[PDB]
RNA sequence: CUCUAACUAUAAAAAUCUCUCUUCUC
């Protein structure tokens, strides 16, 4: 589509119609919408990005964490252990591989799968420590939608991590399985299982 | 030494008054050293006034109040936050704490 | 059933709890916007969020 | 120094003719092919997982979506 | 009157295990006694507002099945020589009763208050804690 | 293989006294295997664990051993159980031990039979267990009768 | 220089401690 001539020949696919910014030049941010109304404005699929890698000051003020691209937040939460703590290009590669794998299984543009899994795997009611030592219990309270996004990302990455640990499957494949299972309500997913159990426990301690 | 010229009792000319019991700890304490608080409140709080008004027959019910004079002891009164320790130059003042709201 | 309801905060009534990590807000329903509750949140909130509640009769009581 | 897992060989270290007709029969009908997916069915050791996985790029039995190292992403040819 | 079949809600809220006990106008006929401890596990959150909430929902469902559509609240504290201040649960019990469709008429407080009779429990120095 | 709960349903009933073998503990509570029934885990809340005040989790839990239990709430769509240990009376634990011992004897006998015949324990229960429990009310009493009256 | 209104509401357990004390004048 109108290949611009230059002394340096950028590939045609990189030149085709680039007013249509894609995540990895593969997935469209349009067609992706948030089903839940509570967690909108805390999932940042609205802005376009050419890479899930941006050196953004997303930890200076209080609430800029929401404005970070959701895929970028997933990448940042993947790089979580002492053995692999600063490595983020590896996290970007893992997320990219997960996105292609999710595209393979039930095409369902993988950004929508990511969003739906994050919506489903976030708890809606939690507990806090209120017991005065001798009479110590848990106490049922509600969760902030930002903390819902944070917690959903957290359990998704934890489940992928302990699925990949000393296992044949790669981290990308385990993350893709967890995301696919959390797209639906399949209890086989670890994140959705923790969500269900935590909500049940909060129900038990009204 | 005298911490209180009134001795806290507020008796001054009786010798003996009839004691009353604490509402929390049931302390047999004289009726004048039995710091009293007249709790007058609504039988339905402001949190449920709208709900009751919408779901009640007899349009514009008077919503009657509840009255109870609480006879605390003094240890509970210190602990249950009813009465507070004061400066020795502030102990002089006996007026209630300046009209909580006008 | 699944009586999941939504509630948009109109004001935040400080932060409560022995931990000091929970907050208290005044939420108003997406429906019938003249009907409000006071509710406890465990996480960062501000004027504009939409909490998800599995209850509606509950009212927040200060945690001590 | 434990003995809890009690794992068997559980892996075809060398491919066999019946296993070859297997890998070829569900060379299609596996709508996503990778090293871990191939060894998930007990029929590949894991080193020959790559061998059979690269061999299927002979007559276009499967198509590549990405060929980055450390893994592979293949879909059924349509 | 549009044939609002009436009862008396007659909530009894002590400092533990509040009671919700609806009856007809006479009061000699008892229906839907379900209490606060009827519906909670901790054996001590019987006085909690949630226990009274659940009990109120149950009595509302039962009486709505019965035919009674409006109730008369008779709030009673533990009464007698005790604290005789209304329990924490009964307030939420009344709120939940007014929530579940039932109409509300003639709220009354019927706590038994004595004429300084029958010396209180606890001894002269009372409960030391 | 050990499966096929003794009683009428794989999922439990309401307020049925249960019979636990604890496996691990998380922060929220203890997920415990149920040995009275087939295999399904139960959740014992921390606040609903001990008669005394909670001070030592591992002193009372005793990971790897069996104990008494009571069921409070059940889930009849996918399988979940809420359990308590504080609310067990002084006398009920005796009937719990005797029921455990008799049910475990029956389980061991029929597992021996299944291991000898290499047929799933569920099929052998299909042919032996619950028609016997329907006839006599207890498979062990009927076993004693079969010892006496064939 | 003129006025009488709003309201709540927690109590788990925590015993004990050995030396040795030393000037202020222009
Ligand atoms: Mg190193
Ligand atoms: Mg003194
Ligand atoms: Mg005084
Ligand atoms: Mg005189
Ligand atoms: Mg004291
Ligand atoms: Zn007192």
């Amino acid at each position: 589509f109108v290949p611009v001539e230059l002394a340096t020949t950028i590939p045609v696919e990189i030149q085709q119609a680039q007013q249509e910014i894609k995540l990895f030049n593969k997935w469209s941010f349009e067609d992706v919408e948030v089903k839940d109304a509570s967690l909108v404005d805390y999932i940042q699929i609205s802005k376009p990005i050419y890479v899930a890698h941006t050196a953004g000051r997303y930890a200076n003020k209080r609430f800029r964490k929401a404005q970070c691209p959701i895929v970028e937040r997933l990448t940042n939460s993947l790089m979580m252990n002492g053995r692999n703590n600063g490595k983020k290009l590896k996290a970007v590669r893992i997320v990219k591989h997960t996105l292609e794998i999710i595209n393979v299984l039930t095409d369902q543009n993988p950004l929508q799968v990511v969003v739906d899994a994050i919506i489903n795997s976030g708890p809606r009611e939690d507990t806090t420590r209120v017991g005065g030592g001798g009479a110590a219990r848990r106490q049922a309270v509600d969760v902030s939608p930002l903390r819902r996004v944070n917690q959903s990302i957290a359990l998704l990455t934890i489940g992928a991590r302990e699925a990949a640990f000393r296992n044949i499957k790669t981290i990308a494949e385990t993350l893709a399985e967890e995301l696919i299972n959390a797209a639906k309500g399949s209890s086989t997913s670890y994140a959705i299982k923790k969500k269900d159990e935590l909500e049940r426990v909060a129900k038990s301690n009204r | 030494p005298k911490k209180r010229a009134s001795n806290g009792r507020n008796k001054k000319g009786r010798g003996h008054v009839k004691p009353v019991r604490c509402v929390n700890c049931s302390r047999s304490v004289p009726k004048d050293k039995a710091i009293k608080r007249m709790a007058i409140r609504n039988i339905v709080e402001a949190a449920a006034i709208r709900d009751l008004s919408e779901a009640s027959v007899y349009a514009e019910y008077a919503l009657p109040k509840t009255y109870n004079k609480l006879h605390y002891c003094i240890s509970c009164a210190i602990h249950a936050r009813i009465v507070r320790v004061r400066s020795r130059t502030d102990r002089r003042i006996r007026a209630p704490p300046q009209r909580p709201r006008f | 059933k699944t009586p999941v309801t939504l509630a948009k905060v109109i004001k935040v009534l400080g932060r409560t709890g022995s931990r000091g990590g929970v907050t208290q807000v005044r939420v108003e329903f997406l429906e019938d916007t003249t009907r409000t509750i006071v509710r406890n949140v465990k996480g960062p909130v501000r004027e504009g969020d939409i909490l998800v509640l599995m209850e509606s009769e509950r009212e927040a009581r200060r945690l001590r | 120094s434990k003995k809890s897992h009690k794992d068997k060989a559980k892996h075809a270290v060398v491919l066999d003719q019946d296993k070859f007709d297997r890998i070829m029969k569900e060379a299609p009908t596996y709508r996503y092919v990778s090293v871990s997916v191939l060894v998930d069915r007990f029929k590949l050791g894991g080193s020959l997982a790559r061998v059979a996985l690269r061999h299927l790029e002979n007559e276009g039995i499967i198509k590549p979506v990405s060929k980055h190292s450390k893994q592979a992403i293949y879909t059924r040819a349509t | 009157d549009n044939s609002q079949v009436f009862g008396v809600a007659r909530i009894f809220a002590s400092f533990n295990d509040t009671f919700v006990h609806v009856t007809d106008l006479s009061g000699r006929e008892t229906i839907a006694r379900v209490t606060g401890g009827m519906k909670v596990k901790a054996d001590r959150d019987e006085s909690s507002p949630y226990a009274a909430m659940l009990a109120a929902q149950d009595v509302a469902a039962k009486c709505k099945e019965v035919g009674i559509t409006a109730v008369h609240i008779k709030i009673r504290a533990t009464g007698g020589t005790r604290s005789k201040t209304p329990g924490p649960g009964g307030q939420a019990a009344l709120r939940a009763l007014a929530r579940s469709g039932l109409r509300i008429g003639r709220i009354e407080d019927v706590t038994p208050v004595p004429s300084d009779s029958t010396r209180k429990k606890g001894g002269r120095r009372g409960r030391r804690l | 293989t050990s499966h096929c709960r003794f009683y009428e349903n794989k999922y439990p009933e309401i307020d049925d006294i249960v019979m636990v073998n604890v496996q691990q503990i998380a922060e929220m509570g203890a997920y415990v295997k149920l040995l009275e029934y087939d295999n399904i885990e139960g959740m014992i809340l921390l606040s609903e664990l001990s008669r005394r005040r909670i001070r030592s989790i591992q002193k009372l839990i005793r990971v790897g051993k069996n104990d008494v239990a009571v069921v409070l709430r059940v889930d009849k769509e996918k399988g979940y159980i809420d359990l308590s240990k504080r609310r067990v009376s002084s006398e009920d634990i005796i009937k719990c031990e005797e029921k455990y011992q008799k049910s475990k004897t029956v389980h061991s006998i029929l597992r021996y039979c299944a291991e000898k015949f290499q047929i799933p324990l569920e099929e052998l229960y299909k042919t032996i267990a619950w028609p016997l429990s329907r006839k006599f009310g207890h498979a062990y009493e009927a076993f004693k009768l079969s010892i006496i009256d064939e």
